[PDB]
């Protein structure tokens, strides 16, 4: 039903843990996610700064994502052939983080965030992958 | 045979390190070299292999036109950088790469067509069942257990300055000095040939090599050492040539790695290897700073120059806040780190849920590396 389904097909795996379809095209907006968790709560401020004018400044304050702050790894979000952005959480104190891993579409912003112990590149191919799909249906 | 074995190839610009993943050592250290014979006029034959490479082309080296593949860590010519690999298993650990996954090691700042080639051959020429390819610095701070801090790489041809967030590489802030071995070397030859010592070449640029790595050490003041080294004798050292005189050097000691804290000593305008750390921590996000400067791990040949911890331990710690721990790690394995990090990272079960397998080849071609690995 819905974009719900794009999700439930992203959590299916056992290895994610929140998903969600933002659209950025100049009126935000959560269209689809894993409720209860952190990527529902993306603000418009957020989503307005990964689709930002500067690819520079988050590198050292870093960005919240629902509050959460990150640390961004690898940024190609803006790059055509790539459109991902790669991030970890920031703990703190022991507490374990995770990758997080971004990639816009035409419409959309694909957000993905592995469970314990799952490498970024894993989470990467898999948003991806996804992306590719709402990407060829003009999305 | 009994069991899955996991290869670990760790591609220096000048030697390759081949290996089974969980091992103490790499298990084959060979050049990496292509000799391609010859002999010119265009004569009455020259017969077998049509390239020779590793230890036996070394020895050829007359009749052979040797051919040095990787420059800066990064590859120069995949013809014969396919031979290395070829011989690496054929020929050292003498496997067929059919049945071995296998860890690549590469180079921080490697170019994108440069890892997509790397995977494609190893996929399609040699048929490894997965591989993965990793940064030789991040391998380094897991050698030392770590995950999490900032890897000084100096090998022969140039450093890197790598801030790694839990396992992560972190390119907008990783640095490149041209600075390194070589600078060293010839630094150190034109230093010595001052008392007319004139090594220069006759096979002689190797012995200014071999007193750099025996009788160099780091000042942990230069000026003083200097004042000190005028005052004379417990610092002055002997050394001696194959045929012939034991020479002596003194202010020649401590004087060719000050370069590294000192680049104008190379007529070179640069930060040193110091501010160098300095300014990649300072590019990185503010909350990981702090875990930046109290994990400093060096690795490389060039940073085995006793007393360059301390100088570095002190030299960090006037260019940055007091705040934090400057803590300069420096393990006593560091010329072998890289292997050993990928031999432990390549030991796990782990690396099975982090890898390219055959399959993600067939159905997304070499573009799969920038996607998983990273
Ligand atoms: N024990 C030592 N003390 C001081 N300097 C050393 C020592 N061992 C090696 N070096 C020097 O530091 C460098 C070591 O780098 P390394 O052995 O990694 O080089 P390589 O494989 O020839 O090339 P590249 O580093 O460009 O990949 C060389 O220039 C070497 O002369
Ligand atoms: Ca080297």
């Amino acid at each position: 039903a819905g974009w719900n389904a794009y999700i439930d097909n992203l959590m299916a795996d056992g290895t994610c843990q929140d998903a969600a379809i933002v659209g950025y095209k100049d009126s935000p907006s959560v269209w689809a996610a894993v409720p209860g968790k952190t990527f529902v709560n993306i603000t418009p401020a957020e989503v307005g700064i990964l689709v930002g004018k500067d690819r520079s400044s988050f590198f050292v304050n870093g960005l919240t994502l629902g509050g959460q702050k990150c640390s961004v790894i690898r940024d190609s979000l803006l790059q055509d052939g790539e459109f991902t952005m790669d991030l970890r959480t920031k703990s703190t104190g022991g507490a374990p983080t995770f990758n997080i891993t971004v990639t816009m579409t035409a419409k959309t912003l694909v957000l993905l965030m592995g469970k314990e112990g799952v490498h970024g590149g894993m989470i990467n191919k898999k948003c991806y992958e996804m992306a590719s799909h709402l990407r060829r249906s003009q999305y | 045979d009994d069991d899955i074995a996991a290869l670990v190839v760790d591609n220096g610009s000048g030697m390759c390190k081949a290996g089974f993943a969980g091992d103490d050592a790499p298990r084959a250290v060979f050049p990496s070299i292509v000799g391609r014979p010859r002999h010119q006029g265009v004569m009455v034959g020259m017969g077998q292999k049509d390239s020779y490479v590793g230890d036996e082309a070394q020895s050829k080296r007359g009749i052979l036109t040797l051919k040095y593949p990787i420059e800066h860590g990064i590859v120069t010519n995949w013809d014969d950088m396919e031979k290395i690999w070829h011989h690496t298993f054929y020929n050292e650990l003498r496997v067929a790469p059919e049945e071995h996954p296998v860890l690549l090691t590469e180079a921080p700042l490697n170019p994108k067509a440069n890892r997509e080639k790397m995977t494609q051959i190893m996929f399609e020429t040699f048929n490894t069942p997965a591989m993965y390819v990793a940064i030789q610095a991040v391998l380094s701070l897991y050698a030392s257990g770590r995950t999490t801090g900032i890897v000084m790489d100096s090998g022969d041809g140039v450093t890197h300055t790598v801030p790694i967030y839990e396992g992560y590489a972190l390119p907008h802030a990783i640095l490149r000095l041209d600075l390194a071995g070589r600078d060293l070397t010839d630094y150190l030859m034109k230093i010595l040939t001052e008392r007319g010592y004139s090594f220069t070449t006759t096979a002689e640029r190797e012995i200014v090599r071999d007193i750099k790595e025996k009788l160099c050490y780091v000042a942990l003041d230069f000026e003083q050492e200097m004042a000190t080294a005028a005052s004379s004798s417990s610092l002055e050292k002997s050394y001696e040539l194959p045929d012939g005189q034991v020479i002596t050097i003194g202010n020649e000691r401590f004087r060719c790695p000050e370069a590294l804290f000192q680049p104008s000593f190379l007529g070179m305008e640069s930060c040193g290897i110091h501010e160098t750390t300095f300014n990649s921590i300072m590019k990185c996000d503010v909350d990981i700073r702090k875990d930046l400067y109290a994990n400093t791990v060096l690795s490389g040949g060039t940073t085995m120059y006793p007393g360059i911890a301390d100088r570095m331990q002190k030299e960090i710690t006037a260019l940055a806040p007091s705040t934090m721990k400057i803590k300069i790690i420096a393990p006593p394995e560091r010329k072998y780190s890289v292997w050993i990090g990928g031999s432990i990272l390549a030991s796990l079960s782990t690396f099975q849920q982090m890898w390219i397998s055959k399959q993600e080849y067939d159905e997304s071609g070499p573009s799969i590396v920038h996607r998983k690995c990273f």
